[PDB]
């Protein structure tokens, strides 16, 4: 009623791609309504799933995690790089403050050099603005 | 059932298609700024005309589009500071349009110059308080 | 050598309209104009955006006279916010 | 018949409809056209509105079996560099304009559906037309400025000259600056004086 | 047709202001320029430039009033009862005029300006100086004029 | 509680389109950042202010036309002598001043600037003189 | 002396049709096609196979213009897929 | 009249992924790529990339669902427990991935490319190593993207 397969379920309820695979799970995230827009600042409005992540997250806690911050094909290479870093390190603070073990940790902000889906379609690229939680 | 995750709001094909626009004259833009930037080497910068000071760090988050005289009175009596300007004004409007969200003033003022480039400059006297705007002699 | 503006200009430079013309019925705004001779001449203080004069023109106090190109519809920027305005004749 | 005008009331119809709805989305993002098209940039020291520039890769013409002819790149000046007085917008060139028609069995209503769709979609294109315009403009002037840049056309060169205390007894000038443009801007030929800038 | 209303309604806007001053958060309604006081007691925490929870509907219905108006600039300061260093006073201040300013700027605004500011109750509007953050002189405060 | 920003890009083409703008407007200012020639405020050229309290009057003028009778009568206003060296030209060089509350100073300030390379102002408050300078 | 390529290669280069052109109506892809003068300047980024062109062209960014004779039906290859193409008019 | 559907329902693909998970047979559906990961003993005898009878069915039903979609570049890859030798096992799975490759490019490939090979577990996504061949590591993986 409340175990991890009921809060992975609302989890997708709140439509945050949950990967179980192997050990190493891995959470994507679609940075655009996780944050305020272009900006490393975090929509905050969107809470309950984040205290869900922290929920499901735990029962995971010993392993360390990779993080990753995505964007789509625009602007410079620097920037989309810099922007993707502050995403990256906004959510792993978050991660931190959440009361994880900072050496747990590690991050990386891709400024698209990887592209799940294409950047030349809209929903593609929607689709690529994202985040990575792989841990094991 | 399964779904993937960003479920946006409908678009539709005029946005779109402006888009595909925007983008691919963006790009020619970041080009072009490489290019311009590598043939012409910058060589110093305005903050030493424009330096900032106490009372000039106060914020300010702005979208114009009009005229320079009327904004930049608007900041000056802002920052307390007079504002004075050289030069008489072209027939034809130096006309900015600022649209910015929370940094400085200074670094507005910065950005105002730079987008005033070579029609209209900043000079700041903060010992005194001068906002003065130079006009182009043209 | 060109002209150096309208005289008309210094006509329409205050709230005359310059001679035979017609109001144009301006709505949405302070400014005024007359239809001369296909040639709008509106006075206003505002700031034109979009057709561009073939005479542009102020007044000691900013009040600018402008012998217009024919518009139906005007843009002036009112305070760094952009106006639409619309004309009638 | 009956057809066919069922048809083409549906035909303006749509594409009216149409019409008032991508003038809603042009004022909405009205801010975002200009943040985009700021001409301004682009103008020059005695706003001279810049000319459009063209591109040209692998310019074949066959011009038939026995001859080809082809560049491998090309540029073609268009609009030359000219006094304006006030900078382009872009709701010059794409605010849709909008009228609305109300003028006016089965087949009425399903090609008044018919023709509404048709509008709708020719006025898409228009749309896109009008988006195209918009970019080989300012992508000419940016290529104005890229080719002078590159040494690649030459200036606008001018002559302000200026004039005192002009005029009469019942009309006078106090300062009359005249300005003529006397040579235009326009590709230069020799290409040993161009300007070629790597980057890093 | 053109507007009588510009989609608002005075109605409206004095039913705002006898219901915020009922509940206390001060309009000055003056010659023509428009002034809310605000404790800051009730928004920010204790010498935090961090905002509380169900405020939120309160300063939201304040850029619900801000909309009511034509108009150009907003101003906003906020002062501070002083606590421990002016420097610090200044940027707990400036730091939380620019919270609320960010927010509402994000929010409804129709300003083409917003200057934000505050100050460590360098100029209290009381000396009965009760303590820190539950003193009046902890404190922000949105100027515009209704612009014609 | 709060509420959503309003003019959000929550719809997958805004959002594209908004950092196309911001991209534009950076380029465009580093495109303007690489073409702004400025000048030193060291080396600047302009007229200081003299800080002679007859000088620390303000004023009021509205008027255009050649400078060195205007600036006579601010010498005369603000108790200088005025001696002008150079020659005046055929043409004269024509001030437009149009202007209602501001310092003798400022006037001198910004008559040397629009004066800019075909003449000059030198002021020596120690013996009271405005000298105008020709090229 | 052949002539280099059209001009209006130039102008379809980018989506602006000719000058007097007429939309034809491109179903089944992402080309677009303007009938000038019985010869159709099509452009797209995909690569025409069966009619061949009296110019080609292309951009800096491999956008091509095919100065074309009349095809109704149009062949290009999409990734080594290839396509038919219809048009109308 | 041309196609809405081209010959394919987004029903039809969502009983598959549905019922071939129930099965376990385990499909990512992740950004716009779409994966089938597989163990390899269901498929493959004992170190052999031999293929056995009743998974035909499974395996056509397979290129069924590979058929849903318009693409462009299929690729497989096999991993197989490290049995014997470094050599072989590179051997057992390059041989498993072409055998099923090529069974499926005879059947219905709607690629224009086939990339195969498979590594003797060189990228282990488990390290719970239980044994050989009732390992996960000996799987056999297949990579798209849906083209458009």
């Amino acid at each position: 009623r409340d175990s991890k397969r009921k809060i992975i379920r609302d989890l997708q309820k709140q439509d945050i791609q949950y990967v179980e695979y192997g050990d190493t799970r891995t959470l994507i995230i679609p940075t655009d309504k996780y944050f305020m827009f272009s900006s490393p600042r975090l929509n905050e409005i969107c809470y309950p799933g984040l205290n869900n992540v922290i929920r499901l997250l735990n029962f995971y806690p010993q392993s360390t995690i990779y993080v990753a911050g995505f964007t789509d094909n625009v602007g410079s290479r620097s920037h989309k790089r810099k922007l993707s870093q502050a995403q990256a390190e906004t959510m792993m603070t978050f991660l931190w403050a959440n009361g994880i073990a900072a050496k747990r940790l590690k991050a990386e902000g891709y400024g698209d050099k990887n592209a799940i889906s294409d950047n030349a379609i809209i929903h593609g690229s929607a689709q690529n603005r994202r985040i990575e939680i792989q841990w094991f | 059932k399964f779904k993937k995750p960003p479920i946006n709001n409908p678009s539709d094909d005029a946005t779109i298609k402006l888009a595909e626009a925007a983008v691919s004259v963006s790009d020619s833009m970041l080009e072009m700024a490489k290019v311009e930037k590598v043939i012409t080497p910058p060589s110093k910068d305005n903050t030493l005309t424009i330096p900032n000071a106490y009372n000039l760090q106060a914020r300010a988050s702005v979208d114009w589009s009009g005229p320079i005289e009327e904004l930049t009175a608007r900041i000056a009596k802002a920052a307390h500071f007079r504002f004075r300007v050289l030069g008489k004004s072209p027939s034809v409007p130096v006309l900015i349009s600022i649209s910015t969200k929370d940094e400085s003033l200074a670094e507005i003022l910065r950005d105002i110059d730079y987008q005033a480039g070579k029609k209209a400059s900043i000079h700041v006297y903060p010992n005194s308080q001068v906002v003065e705007l130079r006009y182009a002699k043209i | 050598i060109p002209p150096s503006a309208n005289d008309l200009l210094l006509h329409v430079l205050e709230g005359v309209p310059p001679p035979g013309s017609r109001r144009l019925v301006v709505s949405g705004g302070d400014a005024r104009a007359w239809l001369s001779n296909e040639k709008m001449y509106v006075r206003t203080n505002l700031t034109i955006l979009s057709p561009g004069w073939l005479a542009s023109m102020t007044s000691a106090d900013g009040t600018h006279a402008y012998e217009m190109q024919k518009s139906p519809v005007l843009l002036v920027s009112w305070h760094g916010k952009v106006m639409q305005l619309k004309v009638e004749g | 018949a009956l057809k066919e005008t069922a048809l083409s009331v549906g035909a303006q119809a749509g594409l009216a409809w149409r019409a008032k709805i991508i003038d809603e989305q042009l004022n909405k993002q009205a801010r975002n056209l200009d943040a985009i098209y700021d001409f301004n940039s682009l103008v020059l020291e005695h706003n001279i509105l810049p000319p459009v520039l063209l591109e040209g890769r692998n310019t074949l013409n066959l011009a038939d079996a026995q001859s080809i002819r082809i560049s491998d790149r090309t540029y073609k000046v268009a609009k030359q560099a000219h006094f304006i007085t006030t900078p382009p917008t872009w709701r010059q060139y794409l605010w849709m304009d909008y009228v609305k028609p109300e003028a006016p069995k089965e087949i009425w209503c399903i090609y008044t559906e018919r023709g509404w769709k048709n509008g709708i979609d020719q006025a898409n294109t228009i749309l896109e037309e009008n988006i195209a315009r918009i970019k080989e403009d300012f992508g000419g002037m940016i290529l104005y400025r890229k080719l002078l840049a590159m040494n690649m056309v030459s200036p606008p060169y001018v002559s302000h000259t200026d004039l005192g205390v002009t005029g009469d007894g019942s009309e006078i000038h106090i300062d009359d600056r005249v300005l003529r443009i006397t040579a235009l801007p326009e590709l230069n030929v020799n290409s040993a004086e161009w300007r070629a800038a790597v980057a890093k | 047709l053109p507007c009588r209303v510009d989609g608002a309604c005075d109605a409206t806007i004095i039913k705002m202001m006898t219901d915020l001053n009922k509940k206390g958060i001060k309009v000055a309604s003056v010659g023509q320029n428009y002034l809310i006081s605000i404790p800051a007691s009730a928004l920010f925490a204790d010498q935090s430039p961090r905002l509380n929870w169900a405020s939120y509907s309160l300063l939201n219905e304040i850029a619900a009033f801000l909309k009511q108006f034509r108009k150009i600039a907003i101003t906003v300061t906020s002062y501070s009862s002083k606590y421990v260093s002016v420097k610090r006073e200044r940027a707990l201040t400036l730091a939380r005029s620019r919270v609320v300013s960010e927010y509402l700027w994000s929010q409804g605004v129709d300003s083409r300006i917003i200057f934000t500011q505050g100050l460590g109750s360098d100029k209290p509007i009381t000396s009965y100086t009760l303590g820190g953050d539950r003193s009046p002189n902890a404190r922000v405060e949105i100027t515009f004029r209704r612009a014609v």
